[PDB]
């Protein structure tokens, strides 16, 4: 199958530099033009960059044109793009995509996420949320920095009937919410734990949900 | 410099099984250089304005030329995507905002749970109140705060899900920020939601005893 790896991203300080890079696997890398387009969430989808078949002619949207260089190493079937002097509005999710003959992107990587700021990273702090024939527990995740955190319920054993609610942001740090609803006779019964892991900071916490 | 894709409409209203039709315009003359994506990373749909890629179903039909673009999608089910149009017939490309389906289906009264302040957020100086409003259509929906009978309209956040991609509902949090100080002045917390499955709202509450 096509499968296209973008490289890791994460929290930098404006006004560094940095270089993605996408490993390109199960077709002719030279055989395709390649791109990257960038997407902040609820803003929509803004192409970044493309570049011919053997690197000879790229092509950059004139605003960035000053800070970002699109590049590919068809011996490692490998497309690179480096940034400079990064502002807050490069935070985004970046996609590296095979474009077509024609110009379309026939193929997306799993694309990385780029945070751009001078906020310090903060770890989050989890509470519990505690109490017919179901009943509705959850967990309040308050305080954290950057986006995001990943919550699942007895380590994704417990899946259905989970609201994860998205993260607002509130003076640089994040909270958010997530329910889960489990038939009223399994609980206490049965346990119930909210896992919350936050890569940014290393961190990861359990808490376990029980009566008051 | 640019050529602007503009999809109007945010949210197209249809039911499980239908055929529906999303609209893209372009600002300038882009001949038939448009392709289509799907999006819970994007998947490519339709390219040259109306040809599907390899393994892309016969129930999308890209139309259009010019200007005027659409992308049909027919026997639609629940699912949580989006669909975007895009140029490329020069230099920058861009893309449109974006489409979403809503699929209709049978009211439903929300399930509403409150939660007091846990031990650990009050010994950091902060008290909490949680109020989940899970599972109700449609999605419009009114929640107010009342302390001690009082309606409490500032330190409350508030967050929706998208529509559930398999039962084809909403769910929406309410959380209600004070001070350990402010919220050890008063007794009872009240999380009231009104929605158009009953005219009179549905009311949770407990005391701090």
């Amino acid at each position: 199958e096509v499968k296209l790896v973008e490289s890791e991203g994460g929290l930098v300080q404006p006004g560094s530099s940095m270089k993605f890079s996408c490993t390109a696997s199960g077709f002719t890398f030279s055989d395709y033009y390649m791109a990257w387009v960038r997407q902040v969430p609820g803003k929509g989808l803004e192409w970044v960059a493309n570049i011919n078949y053997d690197g000879s002619t790229p092509d950059y949207l004139d605003s960035l044109k000053s800070r970002f260089i699109i590049s590919r190493d068809n011996a490692k079937n490998i497309l690179y793009l480096q940034m400079s002097s990064l502002k807050s509005e490069d935070t985004a999710t970046y996609y590296c995509a095979r474009e077509t003959v024609v110009g379309s992107f026939d193929y997306w990587g799993q694309g990385t996420t780029l945070t751009v700021s001078s906020a310090k990273t903060t770890a989050p702090s989890v509470y519990p949320l505690a109490p017919g024939s179901s009943v509705t527990l959850g967990c309040l995740v308050k305080g954290y920095f950057p986006e995001p955190v990943t919550l699942t319920w007895n380590s994704g054993s417990l899946s259905s009937g989970v609201h994860t609610f998205p993260a607002v942001l509130q003076s640089d740090l994040y909270t958010l919410s997530s329910s889960v609803t489990v038939t009223s006779s399994t609980w206490p019964s049965q346990s119930i734990t909210c896992n919350v892991a936050h890569p940014a900071s290393s961190t990861k916490v359990d808490k376990k949900i029980e009566p008051r | 410099g640019d050529i602007v894709m503009t999809q109007s409409q945010k949210f197209m209203s249809t039911s499980v099984g239908d055929r529906v039709s999303v609209t893209c315009k372009a600002s300038q003359n882009v001949g038939t250089n448009v392709a289509w994506y799907q999006q819970k990373s994007p998947k490519a749909l339709i390219y040259s304005a109306s040809y599907r890629y390899s393994g892309v179903p016969d129930r999308f039909t890209g139309s259009g030329s010019g200007t005027d673009f659409t992308l049909t999608i027919n026997n639609v089910q629940s699912e949580d995507l989006a669909y975007f149009c895009q140029q490329y017939n020069s230099y920058p490309y861009t893309f449109g905002g974006g489409t979403k389906l809503e699929i209709k289906r049978a009211d439903a009264a929300p399930t509403v749970s409150i939660f007091p302040p846990s031990s650990e957020q009050l010994t950091s100086g902060g008290a909490s109140v949680v109020c989940f409003l899970n599972n109700f259509y449609p999605k419009d929906i009114n929640v107010k705060w009342k302390i001690d009978g009082s309606e409490r309209q500032n330190g409350v956040l508030n967050s929706w899900t998208d529509q559930d991609s398999k039962d084809s509902t909403y769910s929406m949090s309410s959380t209600l920020t004070l001070t350990k100080d402010e919220y050890e002045r008063h007794n009872s917390y009240t999380c009231e939601a009104t929605h158009k499955t009953s005219t009179s709202p549905i009311v949770k509450s407990f005391n701090r005893n």
